[PDB]
RNA sequence: AAUAUGAAAA
RNA sequence: AGCGCCGUGACGCAGUGGAAGCGCGCAGGGCUCAUAACCCUGAUGUCCUCGGAUCGAAACCGAGCGGCGCUACCA
RNA sequence: GGGUCGUUAGCUCAGUUGGUAGAGCAGUUGACUUUUAAUCAAUUGGUCGCAGGUUCGAAUCCUGCACGACCCACCA
RNA sequence: ACCCACUCGGCACCUUACGAGAAAUCAAAGUCUUUGGGUUCUGGGGGGAGUAUGGUCGCAAGGCUGAAACUUAAAGGAAUUGACGGAAGGGCACCACCAGGAGUGGAGCCUGCGGCUUAAUUUGACUCAACACGGGGAAACUCACCAGGUCCAGACACAAUAAGGAUUGACAGAUUGAGAGCUCUUUCUUGAUUUUGUGGGUGGUGGUGCAUGGCCGUUCUUAGUUGGUGGAGUGAUUUGUCUGCUUAAUUGCGAUAACGAACGAGACCUUAACCUACUAAAUAGUGGUGCUAGCAUUUGCUGGUUAUCCACUUCUUAGAGGGACUAUCGGUUUCAAGCCGAUGGAAGUUUGAGGCAAUAACAGGUCUGUGAUGCCCUUAGACGUUCUGGGCCGCACGCGCGCUACACUGACGGAGCCAGCGAGUCUAACCUUGGCCGAGAGGUCUUGGUAAUCUUGUGAAACUCCGUCGUGCUGGGGAUAGAGCAUUGUAAUUAUUGCUCUUCAACGAGGAAUUCCUAGUAAGCGCAAGUCAUCAGCUUGCGUUGAUUACGUCCCUGCCCUUUGUACACACC
């Protein structure tokens, strides 16, 4: 019944202890990316962090400081900014 | 409970009763005068002479002062 | 739609 | 007496010189009041033994062992 | 009649070449349950059917016997 | 051909029981213990067995006639109440599903159970209805286990010993883990209390939860349950307790051979929602005025100050009370109970959640809560009590509650930073403020509080805001190990717990399966209490933030009632 033989409780000891590409983003900018930013932000009716991450393969982090500095050189307009997101676009005179 | 066995061969002997020192006049022997003192007595005020100091080392003891009570005398 | 069996006494 | 064949997981049986598969069985886990069945998983093979050849054989060739089959007609 | 093979626990079966008996069933005990059955765990029982050679020493090697199991036993 | 009445003979049928029957039932199954109209056949418990055998018919299959040995205490018939059904009808439940949400099962760790191990790894419990359970988060205690050592708290009666002494305690040395004289050596001490024995008690977390009380859980969160007197039945029993409709409800409206009642539900009680009302409040506040601080400079704004006072109870505590009663309207149904929608309202699901919660039962859990105990065992090299050290945690594995995460709805840092339930010392030491010291834990000197007065606005976390990041097993996770620093504790070691640095493994949204859940509900997020000397991943509560999808069904698992069938009644296992 239940109770099974010392030998068959053996396959406790039996059981054994058999059981059930990255992106390369910049991350640095250069001359060369320096230059694909200027020309290409005129661009990109919406800028974010994601989106100049997605699209131009930059580290992120890099990504925001441009974003700052962008700002700073008054090429992009603000929507909204936040400590987790922020809202840009060309500084389009369009809207 | 299981059947209880014993390790160890035999604890059960007791101390006697006691030491069986028959008549315990061990006072003095005295040829018709005052007898007077074989063992001194002890000091102690818990005592005041009650007692004969003991001896076991040479050196006695009191057995109602008890315990540490130890002169060398 | 498939659904078998559940020792002896008390 | 002679000659031929087989032997591989617990069981039955496959399979070629690069190495072990099938079904059953076993094992876990779940479902069940519990078992069966069912559902999800897993393992387990001196390949009869010894030796030799080969870079390496279950396989090739010797030895051995066990178990089989055939021949046994003419007087 | 000869040749071969095997006989080990109450029973059954492995063993193993020369260092010593293993497994199951059976029996006893305990766990389990109200008590049993079943199940589980432990224990018992084995000179290995009798005389050798020595591997110091045989259960297994070898010669006897007592059981048995196979195979073969004029002739025209 | 009809229609009406009658008649004879059939096939039957409906209602009743004078009557019959064990009943189901029956106009024959009646005219039957008040036993007799005529007659044929058949049965004598169930099996063996319509078997064997002997006949006889048959082409045969088989038919007719037809035993016995042996075996057994029931077999069987009709109804009753249940239980049950892959039977039907009705109504229902997130311990059921549907639409979904969150998960578990996948990984690591905490914890419990089993297995294994061991001296012991104490033990009860094993589907819901055992496994973060015994309030069981065990370092000693707990503790019941294991290796060892003490002590007796063996009442009392009697017998023995017996103050030319019953008996007790002994420092020290040995022994022992041990300043346990327990025991040995030793000589002292004590003095009727004892010791020895016969009886007899006492204790036991020893056995029995299948011998019990009590308690709880479960059947069983559904609506069920019972008498009196009547009615039916020979009787178990039945009606009352129900056709329909409704309700969450055996809730009612009704029907009615039943009437009138009782427990249950309800009614009830507590808690949670409204109160510019009564009563108020230096243990809650608010405003005004004083005094004071800052900016304004100011006239206004924000603060500090109870002996500055005054006023008030809006907020806060309450006591008594009001309020809700589906209130009103419109539809809808015996046109009733009721339901649906709308209106108002603090609230219109019994307004929300609980407490209590019936008849009957389980051979559910506990004698390891009990000075509640029966019976058995044991009772002094005790299973009593206590002391030292282990163990309850031991690890090849399986299982169950969970706590972490697998990341950008984040991690991290720096800001904003707001609750509630609740608890806390005094003759014993709690909750602790403030100051100082230390990175930290923590240490230090005082402080208030027996508590709406102090901890405490418990200034909690999650949350929001600003920054580091970067899509990567990465700053995710911090398991795992080392070194060190403190606390509680006699004692941490098999690390109690906290902290510092370092180590940085599994974990990529989890297989078959499966849990919970209908709004302040799930879930996230912590806080208080519990046990507590320290320790929470645990539960009991509390609060913050706060969804999705339902608003139905009987398809799976089940429930209650009625009808039905039964060869079941230890009751579909």
């Amino acid at each position: 019944l239940s109770k099974a033989a010392k030998a068959a409780a053996a396959l406790a000891g039996g059981k054994k202890s058999k059981k059930k590409d990255r992106a390369q983003h910049a991350v640095i900018l250069d001359q060369e990316k320096y230059d694909r930013i200027l020309k290409e932000v005129p661009t990109y009716r919406y800028v974010s962090v994601s989106v100049l991450v997605d699209r131009l393969k930059i580290g992120g982090s890099l990504a925001r400081i441009a974003l700052r500095h962008l700002e700073k050189e008054g090429i992009i307009k603000p929507i909204s900014k936040h400590s987790k997101q922020a809202i840009y676009t060309r500084a389009t005179a369009s809207e | 409970r299981k059947k209880k066995v014993y390790t160890t061969p035999k604890k059960i002997k007791h101390k006697h009763k006691a030491v069986k020192l028959a008549v315990l006049s061990y006072y003095k022997v005295d040829a018709e005068g005052k007898v007077t003192k074989l063992r001194r007595e002890c000091s102690n005020p818990t005592c005041g002479a009650g007692v004969f100091l003991a001896n076991h080392k040479d050196r006695l003891y009191c057995g109602k002062c008890h315990s540490v009570y130890k002169v060398n005398a």
